[PDB]
């Protein structure tokens, strides 16, 4: 399925959408206000996770490594640079929130390696 | 009408597959001619309206995670056209995923 | 109260103008049976896909079908709103919705 996005008009620098190639029975990316017109690379024009099945390490952000209000555990070597040190914390987002799943990061600079286990 | 012809014609199609009937040993377009008849004999309104039955069997023949229902066909067809689940109960997976 | 939302598991619009060689490899075998011995006229199938997979989970649990769901689409909409499901004994539970012409 894959996820579509915003592109942006590079005459106008608005919002591009998709068109049909009515005659070959295509997909084309069109600008709202000049004719700026380019061909599609999805042949998907929407998707919508009714499930929210997500990856969850697109929002998470390894400068949490460093809060001093998250614990940390020394039962946990970092899989990438396998330091003990490493803080865990749950998914706060509404359907990884319900699953309550727990994610780690290491409590090593430049490391940064956040993982679930 | 030619609509019975081509979907029984298309039920022996789906009978071959993976020359499991070769392997048995069986003629399969008389099994296709038989199925359709039999989906008929229930389904009986002349251009099939429910002939999701026989769309059905053809790729449920064709299901490669249930090749013993299509080596079956010792259940007859009289039996194969009327079973719920579209008879992929005998696929014995699916129906422990969905127990 | 079980409506469309509940047994989906996600949901998708595609341009897929031929479904013999549709957009979405995960149904184009399944497809093919659809498309193969078409029960309806490639002419009146909008090319604009709406494609709705279903968790077995949600399906099984209330014994619901790919019959049934399409059925129930058709009636809501109607003749502007052309359905196609795969089959209930396939491994993914998939509905292509399809706006008739
Ligand atoms: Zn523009
Ligand atoms: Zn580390």
């Amino acid at each position: 399925p894959g996820f579509v996005g915003i592109r942006f008009c590079q005459e106008c620098n608005n919002m591009l959408y998709p068109k049909e190639d009515k005659e070959n029975r295509i997909l084309l990316y069109a600008c709202r206000n000049c004719d700026y017109q380019q061909e599609a690379d999805n042949s998907c024009i929407y998707v919508n996770k009714i499930t929210h099945e997500v990856d969850e390490l697109t929002q998470i952000i390894a400068d949490v490594s460093q809060d001093p209000t998250l614990p940390r555990t020394e039962d946990h070597p970092c899989q990438k640079c396998g330091h003990k040190e490493a803080v865990f914390f749950q998914s706060h987002s509404a359907r990884a929130e319900d699953a309550m799943r727990l994610y780690y990061v290491c409590t090593a600079p430049h490391c940064g390696h956040r993982w679930t286990e | 009408d030619s609509v019975r012809l081509k979907c029984r014609e298309m039920l022996a199609a789906a009978l071959r597959t993976g020359d499991d009937y070769i392997a048995i040993g069986a003629d399969e377009e008389e099994l296709g001619s038989q199925i359709e008849e039999a989906i008929y004999q229930e389904i009986r309104n002349t251009d099939m309206k429910y002939k999701n039955r026989v769309r059905s069997r053809i790729s449920n023949l064709k299901d490669a995670k249930n090749p013993n229902l299509r080596k079956n066909v010792n259940i007859p067809p009289d039996l194969f056209a009327r079973m719920t689940a579209e008879e992929m109960a005998s696929d014995e997976l699916k129906e422990m995923r969905k127990n | 109260h079980t409506t469309l939302r509940k047994v989906t598991a996600n949901t998708a619009i595609y341009y897929d103008p031929n479904p013999q060689s549709t957009v979405v490899a995960e149904d184009q075998e399944w497809v093919n049976v659809y498309y193969e011995m078409p029960d309806f006229d490639v002419a009146r199938i909008s090319p604009w896909l709406l494609r709705v997979e279903l968790d077995r989970k949600h399906m099984t649990d209330r014994k619901l079908t790919m019959e049934q769901i399409a059925e129930k689409i058709n009636a809501g909409f109607g003749d502007d709103l052309n359905c196609i499901f795969n089959d209930d004994n396939a491994e993914k539970l998939v509905l292509r919705i399809r706006i008739m012409n």
